[PDB]
């Protein structure tokens, strides 16, 4: 084929040209940029919540959950990386160490620590199985990392939806390509045994008619679960009732890849879609689309509210960009020239990656620090300049 | 180039 190959050549040329310009502009756009090459690409990233300060040094040690997807032959791993970060305070020699390498069955599609017990990590893995690990544990006989404490059997195809209930310890939700949502009750209670425990769902939802891409519990209401899907619906589930029926919203006309509930509000929810937009919703009046955030140039896949600032939201796309939105600029006037760059609330575009964004994660221990991964093995840890977000 | 130039640069990603 003659158009495909030369179009891919031209795309790579564009990427290399724009990466060179991005590097030239970094000193004006960032307060920090740390880049680390990984041995394997990761589909997932999450900051763990611990921070270790060292008296007499100007940096702290923090940690990231990572995974692998050799997806053929090589053994996969749930990994924990330890990274130095500078200690900010108000007005490039930093290392990484892969400190834990835990054998994992198949690609690590998604991994999340339990908020109430961060040493417990759930993953979505081979064939649809979910797995539970205790990262403080060891092999029965050796110092090698432990086998899964539990395997969660229920999904019949692989999935990427995974989230813990921040208000009900050990409560887990998963969504997968079998179009099903499984609810689980994980009792770390039970990991006093010489063998991996097998766990079955406490509940299953067959309410979507296509791949379930993302699930999230409302940060402050333990019975409330949001789900989004390739069937182009956002669904709000009450986990007390019986599969009664959820609230269904035709939120976009193309696939919905991610969902994110504001951690500071009761009501504000955002969705990210293959239609290249992020949409905002008020849970008290969920059938009215409040606003549509424009700026990405391809499908939007990642979405996470800032854990420190109520109006700050971030998204990521196969356009290779991570965008940061500031909802306080809703309504501000802009010229049609500026509008070509995006909606008024678009605050910052991170252009440091040179392939599709896999996932990113806000650093809970520092303000305005993001860790992001792309498919070409690159991890970047970065902070936009206080010139841009300050005041 | 003060704050407003930097803010268009930021929205464009410096690219």
């Amino acid at each position: 084929e003659n158009n495909e190959l030369n179009a891919e050549i031209d795309l790579q040329k564009t990427i290399q040209e724009e990466y060179k310009l991005w590097k030239q502009n970094v000193p004006f756009l960032y307060d920090l940029v740390i880049t680390h090459a990984l041995e394997w690409p990761s589909l997932t990233i999450q900051w763990l919540p611990d921070k270790k300060t060292i008296p007499g040094t100007d940096y702290s040690i923090q940690r990231l959950i990572l995974g692998t997807h050799t997806s053929g032959n090589d053994q996969n791993y749930l990994q924990i990386a330890s990274v130095q970060l500078p200690n900010f305070d108000e007005d490039g020699s930093y290392t990484i160490e892969i400190s834990q390498k835990i054998p994992h069955d198949g690609d690590v599609n998604r991994a999340r620590y339990m908020p109430q017990k961060p040493e417990i990590i759930a993953t979505m893995g081979e064939g649809g199985n979910a797995y539970i690990f205790d990262t403080t544990c060891h092999d029965a006989l050796t110092t090698g990392e432990a086998l899964p404490q539990a395997v969660l059997k229920g999904h019949t195809a692989e999935g990427f939806g995974l989230c813990w209930n921040p208000n009900l310890p050990g409560n887990l939700a998963t969504g997968a390509e079998d179009q099903v949502i499984c609810l689980w009750d994980v009792q770390t209670q039970s990991f006093t045994s010489s063998e991996t425990k097998v766990i079955s769902p406490i509940a299953k939802y067959h309410r979507h008619t296509d791949i379930v891409n993302d699930v999230q519990f409302h940060p402050q209401h333990e019975a409330l679960l949001a789900s989004v899907s390739d069937d182009c619906t956002l669904q709000i589930h009450d986990t007390r009732l019986n599969p009664e029926a959820p609230k269904v919203i035709q939120a976009h006309s193309k696939a919905i890849n991610a969902v994110a509930i504001n951690p500071f509000n009761d009501y504000l929810l955002a969705t990210a879609s293959a239609d290249k937009t992020v949409a905002l919703w008020d849970l008290r009046n969920p059938y009215q689309r409040l606003h549509t955030l424009e700026g990405h140039e391809d499908e939007v896949y990642g979405l996470e509210w800032s854990p420190h600032d109520e109006p700050i939201l971030a998204s990521s796309s196969t356009d290779r960009r991570v965008c940061i939105w500031d909802l306080e600029k809703i309504g501000e006037e802009q010229t049609p020239e500026d509008a070509e760059d995006g909606s008024p609330e678009l605050l910052f575009m991170h252009g440091g990656h040179t392939n599709r964004i896999s996932e990113f994660s806000w650093c809970p221990n520092e303000r305005w620090v993001v860790g992001s991964l792309a498919d070409d093995n690159i991890l970047q840890i970065w902070s936009p300049s206080r010139v841009i977000w300050g005041r | 180039i003060t704050k407003p130039a930097i803010r268009r640069l930021a929205r464009r990603g410096g690219v």
